[PDB]
């Protein structure tokens, strides 16, 4: 259904981490 | 807790027999319990 | 006039389960087992006999034995609300499934159950008088529905052979599927069904999957309605013996009319009409259209290509508000449309049955009540095609030897594999043998 | 009527037991002082597959706890459904291995695998009609991998005709929690290609990724993981506990599921997974739950489908479904995705229905799918145990303790034709 | 025949009857299935605001 | 199953996807040959004379 | 007798909505269905207190269907004979005859063959399309062609609804109109052309009406029809069934194409301050001002004419009409057909609808003639064709479909020896 | 039934369809909160042309946003009717494009356009039966242009058969907004030559002359002008979402307007725009209505139809109108003016009706008209570009990230056939 590179390793990265932490604060304040 | 099979069936709301049902009509008159003789007199004729 | 009922498999008895209530729903049966005009205070009655036999006074038990080697479905029957009806002992659970294994369910477990099982069978049939047949439900994909079931039906035939043995089997869709060894399941079961039943019925999935889905109209079907229309078309079968009609039939005949050789016997089951109420109102109801409904492909069992063979013979059973006429005439018209081809060697191909009881109706089913139903049961060689689509796929996964690893640690060899190949093989030459002109 | 066992090793697989145990007594409405609260008397029916009958309705769990560091034995009672085992089941060392596989195999199993098959057997009389056993272990720690294996081959050896259930964490390079990983993996399941009948092969990282994506939780701790391990646990063994539409015991998923005798490590997904703050936004249909089942991310092992074929699989369903819904879903991803699935096997998808739902949902899935593309996984671990081998390091801890060279040759070795047999039917 | 008929169309007509609060019940039981649903969002939201 | 396809198999139930089309009696579609609606049938010959 | 009733693309079964409409209250059946003989050639009666007519709409879009479908008359239509495609041929006929033709007609075919085994005394059918859209043409050719094969010596009634020259609204139609013709013209018994703006000019100065809508219209067309099949429906002094139209203006089995019209088209008041008879109306049928084609029959001659008359009608002053006709030299008839006429009478009057515009006349007139008009129509049609053809505008989608230049070169030619073939005859 | 997905790229796009949301959900009566609240049971008959059934009553739009900056995305979820999408559509990178159609189209697409096929796949097989694709976006940002240009493409190959808008602003002179215009103009034109189906040309120009005389309005923020794109888009689409007497759906449409392939980009018009202030001395005739549409200062680009030719047009109408004084108005205005259209084409009208007007109007209208003066906004953009390329300047921050100068050249190339073929059917 989802033809892509394989990306299971793309948040061991503490920056892709911290962006997506980033993400979820502002969709969760935003739902507030 | 609900099964599919449990909820499926139920007791029927309502029950009547058939229209047209086989009688056993040759059982129920030829055929006669224990009595080699009868009261002369039980049937009119 | 008596014929008994065994349900062996996870499907059989679950369509058991749909057969039952709409039998106890056709006689008045309360689920409790007693009618609620007891026998001397209302009229006699004799067609509940067929099915069931009144035990002392007020209380009626079914000739019929469910048996399966998983507890879970039995004792949820056990449980369910037809507690008091079934009989305790005949209802039999073993311990342990066959798990799709053929071989599992023919050697292993069958070996202790099967003794148990024909122990009851014998003194039903010892409290039964005058035994028409015997009647078995199963799916030949499991393990428990192909394996013990074939071993019983062995013993079975042993055992009487004389009389007739009419099995409602449910063959595997070529499509759709759930299991995955079911071709190996299918073989080495048809491989007796060959040569031990009488007359057997094939029964798919998918087609009635597409019937449910076309007429009934209803999105989302799930197995119970599949199995509440497969219990209308067996009341349907066996009303000719419950019911006085116009022009009877009895389980005999369709070991005359229907099978012209010592091993084709494999019939495509079709009933109609299949009417949702909401429709009922719009159409109008005669023979005619019905006759035309019963031959379509759109109201078949099986999934196949009627058009495609030709036919062998026919039988059509009738019920409700049929007169013989009209349904002389609708058959005159059949034998003379040219859409669908008789074998020629065959000159009449027809055996017609009327009965006057309509069909019933369940609370909470989907099928209207209507004037009257035709139940066609036929022979034709698109099942020689559906054997021979079988047989492609298991020989597929038979050249790479796989998932005989475990029939072969249970205790099976390659031999058996080996014949009943072959064995299909014959018989694929034996329909276009028959096809041939 | 039919029994199932359980054996937890290692501290991973005490944790993860634990948190199991939890989740079954919650569907089972049990509460942690061992008494039936529930309300349904479904639950009643079938918990003696997993409990014995104690004075006053109490069902203590029919388990086996094995370690060799009493901290795990305070940490499994101190959370809460913890004082409900018996404490004649805690069969328990006294040093520790310390993650050296022959410690777990050789020095202190011959001591302390006595006692626990003593308590093993007598959980095994102790019930009628076995189904199977079920043990719960790692791949890497000492006390964990060795004694299990070694536990599994006495248990093999002696009721050879009853199932067997491992779930078993595996290494990665990117998860590398101890150095002698491949030391231990390749030993373990050098032994497990043998003995074990079939084993659910798991990984930290695809969780990780699981709770990220598709949760979107912010402190993954280990708590969540094992959640998610205890939902396919209770996912793969509902239907002994249910009734069902289509039931599918434990031998049914097995002969399903493996064609050859050597071919049964198997990936294993759930479903639903969803972030509470889409759970709004989402449906509730059998599509909507098989899109989320055949997606590539929800594996949870770190080998992409992708990358292989599939030889076959399986998919459980818990609630109130319509059959043709499934099987039409499922006839739809086998003709879509026509190219992954093994062609010479047709029809390379069993499932099944049971009537139950999990507490807390209307309708999950668990996925079982045995693939081709796990070799990636064991040449992955394999490299490196070559890698190590090669200049033997870290090997004279395992040398002077009663392990020799030629175990090390004929693992490798084994390794070599299993991934030259996935190859091959591939 | 006229009698078997409008006998059979009175079933009908009682069957319909009953197929339509079939419906009315099954949709009611789904919205009830959502609500708890629903409920359960909210608890485990207020467990994260925690 | 019929998800995108504008196939019989897709309308056959109404613009919901059947699991596989069926042929059909009453007329052969795909051939040029088609059953004859009204066929003459003989009579008994009594009635003619 | 009974005679069933098709309707094909989106025009077909809004003209539909409008004449069982039509139907039922003329035979008083209430649109749930049943009466609070004459009703057996529409509708068969299920049982009893219900009636289901002899009919089935087709499309390939579905939002005009289920419009129908939760209309007034849910209770009247069955729920099968309403069949609806997923998408729609968008003014393709490649699409509508190639891609989906392949897979709805064979479902519209075992439809109709079971309503034909439902009927008995079958006197033929009666299709209504229109040639310039996709669905109607496509299909509607691909259906024609397999009933003819099926049936063949029955009557089908074709009543298209052509393309207007300077009024219109869709682009590729002269590309639709060609193709149509090009199997109309062989599977069609008897064809009747409906133009658009004949009627808007009609119930613009008929009618006065300033704003019309295609309900008018078809309000209009409905009655045209009903008109047509009251001598089916109700006994007269004289009866004229389907199969007369076929031997008594068809004279070459090529040229069937019929010119329609009807009178008197008349507003509620002007009615009553004016007087009714049969020999103004007898004239009025034959102005240009009263077709339902816009064409001039002064530049043909007639082939032959029929004349249905509903209401208080006697034969005398029908017959001294007629004559004095025959005695005009205002229009002229063929040299080779000396009695052009082919009249019929019914007793009953054409009734009246509540929200039509038409009030209640003792007596009307419909007429159906033939004559070479309608050659020039068809010369005029095959002129826009070509220009659009000459720099193969638009054929990229019809070939992507799947044909080629083949069948547009067959159709342009076989359209030219149509034009030769009516100028030979009318010569 | 019939479907269509929706897209949004770039900062413009994403605002511009915040505003088309808002209009549609307007038009169905759901609230922003999801729920439906209308009166006329109309609007549930076709909503799953362009939502799904959540849970209860909840309808999430079948949208996609995709963008580079997370700016726009607080935008978007800023006002209401922005937190009805699904947040797994949101889906979004981190780093950003900067207005280079090199980075849009060769760097942070291929690790972007990953993702967003991958949820328009499963969007588009969520629904049955797809009647085409929808995108929304401008030609002057790089996040918009390359990033949209390379999602046609990849969409085009994989799903040939459907149908596809694409809705693109253009740059002009006069207001033009950044440097590189041309440079990403004509590379992202000449993708949409060969890959769209057709595209609607926009530009902002001629949306604030509009304004300024007609509408007569003070402060024309960007919400006026994209709620005047959002009527435009919704005009369009009305055909789907509700009966009327004539329908004519994206696919007829387009087969009427497109006689040559390569000749499918349209402009567009909208009435009655009246102000306020005059909205009380106004008739609502269709005369009134075409006097408005017609007027060369009504059409949505910078190109005067009068200094060019008609090939095509098209007018989809809505409120319960007099198909016959529609077809004589058309005729009128087709007899009266007969120089301005081609010739070898009669009736170069397609028209249809809705009988549903947008919600606040009795009658409105929409014209689509295919007229060759086009070619001289594409003039006007290709003197510029051969301008900047004659100096090579600002071209080496494409030059060294990728691309290389024949693409320049075959911008050019097919640029100028485009404009010669215009020019000779004009
Ligand atoms: N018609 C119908 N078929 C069913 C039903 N349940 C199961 N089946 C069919 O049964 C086949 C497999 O055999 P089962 O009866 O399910 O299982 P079994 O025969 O008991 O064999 P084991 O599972 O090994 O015990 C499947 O292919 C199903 O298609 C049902 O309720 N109705
Ligand atoms: N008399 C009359 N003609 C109509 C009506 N509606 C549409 N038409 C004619 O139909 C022609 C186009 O065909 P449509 O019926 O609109 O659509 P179609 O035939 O299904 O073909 P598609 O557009 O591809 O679906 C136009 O030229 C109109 O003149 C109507 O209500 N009354
Ligand atoms: N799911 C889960 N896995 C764990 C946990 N703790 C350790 N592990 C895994 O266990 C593996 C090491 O096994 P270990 O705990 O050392 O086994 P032991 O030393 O024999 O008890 C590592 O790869 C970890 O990923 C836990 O709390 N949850
Ligand atoms: N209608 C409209 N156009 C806009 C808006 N914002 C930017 N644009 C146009 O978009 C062009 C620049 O595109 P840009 O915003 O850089 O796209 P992006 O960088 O890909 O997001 C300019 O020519 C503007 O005219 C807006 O809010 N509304
Ligand atoms: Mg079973
Ligand atoms: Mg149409």
């Amino acid at each position: 259904y989802t033809s892509d590179f394989s990306k299971r390793d793309e948040f061991t990265n503490t920056i892709r981490t911290e962006q997506w932490r980033e993400q979820l604060k502002g969709e969760n304040t935003h739902a507030k | 807790m609900m099964t599919t099979t449990a909820l499926a069936f139920q007791a029927p709301d309502e029950h009547h027999k058939p229209e047209h049902a086989r009688k056993p009509l040759v059982r129920e008159t030829f055929f006669r319990k224990t009595n080699v003789f009868f009261p002369e007199g039980c049937a009119a004729d | 006039r008596e014929v008994i009922s065994i349900h062996i498999g996870q499907a059989g008895i679950q369509v058991g389960n749909a057969c039952w209530e709409l039998y106890c729903l056709e006689h008045g049966i309360q689920p409790d087992g007693q009618m609620p005009s007891d026998k001397t205070i209302g009229g006699g009655d004799d067609a509940f006999n067929t099915f069931f036999s009144e035990t002392g006074a007020g209380k009626h038990v079914p000739r019929c034995i469910f048996l399966d080697l998983e507890p879970t479905v039995v004792d949820e029957v056990r449980t369910g609300t037809y507690r008091q009806l079934f009989h305790p002992e005949q209802l039999i659970s073993g311990k342990e499934d066959a798990a799709n294994n053929f071989a599992r369910g023919h050697y292993t477990i069958g070996k202790e159950i099967v003794d148990l099982a024909l122990d009851r069978i014998r003194k039903l049939a010892d409290n039964c008088t005058g035994l028409q047949g015997f009647l078995v439900f199963n799916a030949v994909g499991g393990g428990t529905g192909s394996g013990l079931g074939s071993l019983l039906l062995e013993r079975l035939s042993v055992d009487y052979g004389k009389k007739s043995k009419l099995g409602f089997t449910v063959y595997p869709s070529p499509q759709v599927s759930t299991a995955v060894v079911e071709p190996y399941n299918s073989v080495l079961s048809t491989h007796s069904l060959l040569e031990h039943t009488d007359v057997a019925v094939m029964l798919d999935n998918e087609a009635i999957y597409d019937i449910c889905r076309r007429s009934l109209d209803i999105e989302r079907p799930t197995y119970t309605n599949l199995n509440r229309l497969i219990a209308q078309v067996i009341s349907s079968l066996t009303a000719s013996l419950r019911f006085d009609g116009a022009l009877n039939v009895d389980i005999t005949e369709f070991q005359t009319n229907l099978v012209p050789y010592p091993r084709i016997h494999f019939m495509l089951s079709s009933y109609a009409p299949i009417i949702s109420a909401e429709k009922a109102y719009h159409e109008q109801l005669s023979v005619a259209e019905i006759t035309n409904a019963a031959f379509e492909p759109a109201s078949m069992m099986v999934k196949c290509d009627p058009r495609h063979g030709k036919y062998m013979a026919c039988c059509l059973m009738y019920r409700g508000d049929v007169v013989p006429k009209d349904v002389n005439a609708s058959v005159a018209t059949i034998k003379t449309k040219r859409t669908i081809q008789f074998v020629d060697w065959c000159p009449t191909g027809f055996k017609c049955g009327i009965n006057y009881q309509p069909p019933t109706v369940v609370p909470g089913g989907d099928l209207a009540k209507v004037q009257r139903a035709v139940c066609m049961i036929s022979n034709s060689t698109a099942i020689g095609e559906i054997f021979s689509r079988l047989d492609h796929k298991f020989d597929l996964m038979y050249a790479k030897r796989a998932f005989v690893h475990w029939y072969v640690g249970e205790g099976m060899e390659e031999g058996e594999f080996s014949e009943a190949r072959e064995d299909l093989a014959a018989l694929e030459k034996d329909f276009e043998e028959v096809g041939a002109e | 009527m039919r029994e199932i066992v359980h054996i937890q090793g290692g501290q991973c697989g005490n944790q993860i037991g634990a948190k199991f145990w939890e989740v079954v007594s919650d569907e089972h409405g049990i509460d942690p002082t061992g008494t039936y609260h529930g309300d349904s008397d479904l639950q009643l029916e079938r918990i003696n597959v997993y409990f014995n009958e104690a004075t006053g309705g109490r069902y203590v769990p029919r388990a086996i706890l094995m370690d060799l560091e009493p901290g795990t034995m305070d940490s499994v009672r101190s959370g809460p459904y913890g004082q409900i085992f018996r404490p004649d089941n805690f069969v328990f060392g006294q040093t520790g291995a310390g993650n050296n596989w022959a410690k777990g195999h050789y020095t202190e199993g011959a001591e302390l695998i006595d006692s626990v098959l003593d308590v093993v057997r007598k959980e095994a009389e102790s019930c009628d009609c076995l189904q199977g056993f079920q043990v719960c272990h790692s791949l890497g720690g000492g006390t964990g991998s060795g004694m299990g294996t070694l536990l599994i081959s006495k248990i093999r050896e002696e009721y050879p005709d009853r199932m067997m259930l491992t779930f078993s964490v595996v290494p990665s390079p990117k998860v590398s929690d101890t150095v002698v990983e491949p030391y231990n993996a390749t030993l373990s399941v050098h032994q497990l290609v043998e003995n074990a009948d079939e084993c659910m092969v798991l990984d930290n990282e695809a969780l990780y990724d699981i709770c990220f994506r598709t949760l979107k939780l912010t402190t993954p701790t280990f708590g969540d993981l094992n959640h998610l391990i205890s939902a396919v646990m209770s996912g793969i063994t509902c239907c002994l506990r249910f009734p069902g539409q289509l039931n599918a015991d434990l031998r049914k998923l097995a002969v399903n599921l493996i064609p050859f005798p050597r071919l049964h490590f198997f990936m294993v997904g759930f479903t639903p997974l969803t972030s509470r703050g889409s759970q709004q936004y989402r449906a509730l249909t059998v599509p909507e739950l098989t899109q989320q089942m055949w997606d590539a991310k929800n594996m949870m092992c770190a080998a992409d489908p992708r990358h292989g074929r599939y030889l076959t699989a399986s998919a459980l369903f818990r609630g109130r479904m319509s059959t043709k819904e499934v099987d039409e879903q499922m006839l739809n991803v086998q003709n879509k995705n026509s190219s992954y699935f093994v062609e010479w096997i047709p029809n390379n998808v069993k499932s099944s229905v049971c009537d139950i739902p999990p507490k807390g949902l209307k309708m999950s899935a668990t996925f079982i799918g045995n693939s081709t593309a796990i070799q990636e996984m064991f040449k992955r671990v394999s490299e490196q145990f070559t890698a190590m081998f090669r200049r033997k390091a870290f090997l004279h801890w395992y040398t002077g303790e009663g392990m020799d060279e030629m175990e090390f040759t004929e693992a490798e070795s084994n390794m070599n034709d299993l991934v030259s047999e996935y190859q091959q039917y591939q | 025949q006229m009698m078997l008929y409008s006998k059979c169309v009175t079933i009908r007509d009682a069957q319909i009857e009953e197929k339509k609060q079939m419906l009315a019940e099954e949709e009611e039981e789904q919205r009830r299935l959502d609500l708890m649903m629903e409920i359960e969002r909210v608890k485990a939201l207020e467990q994260y605001e925690a | 199953m019929n998800n995108n396809k504008l196939d019989e198999a897709a309308i056959l139930a109404g613009c919901k996807g059947v699991f596989s089309k069926t042929s059909y009696i009453t007329h052969t579609g795909q051939e040029g040959k088609a059953e004859e609606y009204e066929k003459k049938g003989g009579h008994r010959s009594a009635f003619a004379g």
